[PDB]
């Protein structure tokens, strides 16, 4: 009387995502705003 | 002219190396978005084979415990 | 006045854009965070996969090699 | 003297930010290939991984299609 | 008569690679060249 | 009399960690001490 095969339930592993596009967006914005940080000397 | 030009040393440099600051930072915002991309992708990928993967052994599971059972019946009689 | 004046102009932008710079490095430092942790999660994932997976096709191969000599000896008598 | 001095002021603080700015670049480009190198080397392990699983998978229907004719057969008769 | 077993086809799964070389690069580039950005106060 | 099997052995198949705590901890500290690179004009 043959056991049951019993194979290991893998559907718990998961691979997750990342969200940087605030940062990204920013880094964007930040070199945008160096523009008046630039000096005209008169 | 002298202490006056000093004053215009300072801002040439200043002025350049913020336009050096600025592609930087778009540079770095660039890397960083083709990263999120492909680190997305592949999670989306890997994600997508677990799927793909707990069907077939489900599938398997199921096909092998009928095999064993119905082999077990035919080497019973 | 005039060229004591054009030391404070100097001054101001120079103070208002180090502040901006320490932000985009803060920025910078905080995505490649995000990015490491989520690099690292997901190849734990696929290490764990691997390991359950090298598991269970161990199990399928013996089952299959089983029943291959069984259904063998069967059809042999 | 004094607003020469505040020249010299303004020269001090500009080149010393410079060499922490140039620090931060270098370091952040490191960063970027160390998170490049992992993404890729972890994108290959997956799809070696696919690569494999796909013949694996071939293999074992195959062979339990076989099984499955080869019982009905001996069941039928 | 049994159904053909019919497991899922996951051949078509595929990682990206990405390439930020040109960025790595151009950041080592950039710093380089923040020396000439460098005061010689005289 | 059935071959074995014979399954390909995919526990050989590694994906790899990054390390870059020692880059992302220099940025925050960089950014820090980019505050002493302040001028006070007096």
């Amino acid at each position: 009387t043959s056991p049951d095969v019993d194979l290991g339930d893998i559907s718990g592993i998961n691979a997750s995502v990342v969200n940087i596009q605030k940062e990204i967006d920013r880094l964007n914005e930040v070199a945008k705003n160096l523009n008046e940080s630039l000096i005209d000397l008169q | 002219n002298v202490l006056y030009e000093n004053q215009k040393q300072i801002a040439n440099q200043f002025n350049k190396a913020i336009s050096q600051i600025q592609e930087s930072l778009t540079t770095t915002s660039t890397a960083l978005g083709k990263l999120q991309d492909v680190v997305n992708q592949n999670a989306q990928a890997l994600n997508t084979l677990v799927k793909q993967l707990s069907s077939n052994f489900g599938a398997i599971s199921s096909v092998l415990n009928d095999i064993l059972s119905r082999l077990d019946k035919v080497e019973a009689e």
